[PDB]
């Protein structure tokens, strides 16, 4: 199992709420980045005006683009040490140079020069480059889509024949909302069906619709309990497609997470779990790479054979009979 | 009530990320309680 090592705290600011996840090393934040086990709306990338970038600092905006974090502001800390504003200058270019180098907007970056240490003393003004950090937070990160807002998703479970009433599928709403009346794509594992919700239940009981984050079942006219499949997912008709090869970003768990104890070369066909279902595929490695040893971290381009339902930043487990190895998100699908 | 925000500290080891979170935290409390 993956070990989540992480500091939650929360504080807010006069119009925001925010819940603050910090890591201890930088496997924490691969790991964590990948699994979502923290999902971030907007990240503080906190670079030390002592050191300048360093490893850590281009691999967690790496990592941040690839999983999909949105937005990055910079927190230019310990420049209580740093009396020299050209040097200031030269490291916040080397960091807008460096978001930009990966497709993060650099050139629009807010950059705040403070000292974490001295504010946290009580040193007026350093608190007040926090202040102006917090603002930047409100400021520069939009107001993140709701779930019920995005367009309707249900990953299937399970798939049931009801007496007279019809076919029902059940799962969770994993985002936006369906009613009974409206259309739905089944769409994964085979070719995209469609079909109409003519009823969605929870606890038994008939309702007018399903929101995510519930679960439900959903009833659909016309399909038969042989032409669904758990693995598949019903969504709002147009929103999603089906994909077989896509790059992504995984985690091979260490040894000590209970994983795999040596590394696998090109030729690996471990499963790949999406949602509900496992899907077998072939890997291909980066150039240059000939292993993947446990604990490692790599860009994968990953090719199933059976379509499934995939857009850009969808999670899936890495197994062996069953047994999770790896973490990974679709970073991108190719087709 | 109140909009929800996921945010977090990323980039190098002691470079200041759990300084940062720590003062982040008490100022906002401080200025903003
Ligand atoms: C008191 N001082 C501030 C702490 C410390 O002694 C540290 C050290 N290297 O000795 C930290 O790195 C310390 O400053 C630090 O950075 C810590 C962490 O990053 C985390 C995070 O992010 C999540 C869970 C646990 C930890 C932690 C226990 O390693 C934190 C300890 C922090
Ligand atoms: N001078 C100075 N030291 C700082 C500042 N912020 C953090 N430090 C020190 O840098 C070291 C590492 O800080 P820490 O928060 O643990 O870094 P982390 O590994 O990124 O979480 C500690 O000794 C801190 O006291 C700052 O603004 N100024
Ligand atoms: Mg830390
Ligand atoms: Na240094
Ligand atoms: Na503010
Ligand atoms: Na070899």
């Amino acid at each position: 199992g993956i070990t989540i090592n992480t500091s939650h705290v929360e504080y807010d600011t006069p119009t925001r709420h925010y819940a603050h996840v910090d890591c201890p090393g930088h496997a924490d934040y691969v790991k964590n980045m990948i699994t979502g086990a923290a999902q971030m709306d907007g990240a503080i990338l906190v670079v030390a005006a002592t050191d300048g970038p360093m490893p850590q600092t281009r691999e967690h905006i790496l990592l941040g683009r690839q999983v999909g974090v949105p937005y990055i502001i910079v927190f230019l800390n310990k420049c209580d040490m740093v009396d020299d504003e050209e040097l200031l200058e030269l490291v916040e270019m080397e960091v807008r140079e460096l978001l930009s180098q990966y497709d993060f907007p650099g050139d629009d970056t807010p950059i705040v020069r403070g000292s974490a240490l001295k504010a946290l003393e009580g040193d007026a003004e350093w608190e007040a480059k926090i202040l102006e950090l917090a603002g930047f937070l409100d400021s520069y990160i939009p107001e993140p889509e709701r779930a019920i807002d995005k367009p309707f998703l249900l990953p299937i479970e399970d798939v049931f024949s009801i007496s007279g009433r019809g076919t029902v599928v059940t799962g969770r709403v994993e985002r936006g909302i369906i009613k009974v009346g409206e259309e739905v794509e089944i769409v994964g594992i085979k070719e995209t069906q469609k079909s109409t919700c003519t009823g969605v239940e929870m606890f038994r009981k008939l309702l007018d619709e399903g929101r995510a984050g519930e679960n439900v079942g959903v009833l659909l006219r016309g399909i038969k309990r042989e032409e669904i499949e758990r693995g598949q997912v019903l969504a709002k008709p147009g929103t999603i497609k089906p994909h077989t090869k896509f790059e992504s970003e995984v985690y091979i768990l260490s040894k000590d997470e209970g994983g795999r104890h040596t590394p696998f070369f090109k030729g690996y066909r471990p499963q790949f779990y999406f949602r509900t279902t496992d899907v077998t595929g072939t890997i291909e490695l980066p150039e240059g790479v000939e292993m993947v040893m446990p604990g490692d971290n790599i860009k994968m381009v990953v090719t199933l054979i059976h379509p499934i339902a995939m857009d850009d930043g969808l999670r899936f487990a890495i197994r062996e009979g069953g047994r999770t190895v790896g973490a990974g998100v679709v970073a991108k699908v190719l087709g | 009530t109140k909009p929800h925000v996921n945010v977090g500290t990323i980039g190098h080891v002691d470079h200041g990320k759990t300084t940062l979170t720590a003062a982040i935290t008490t100022v906002l409390a401080k200025t903003y309680g």
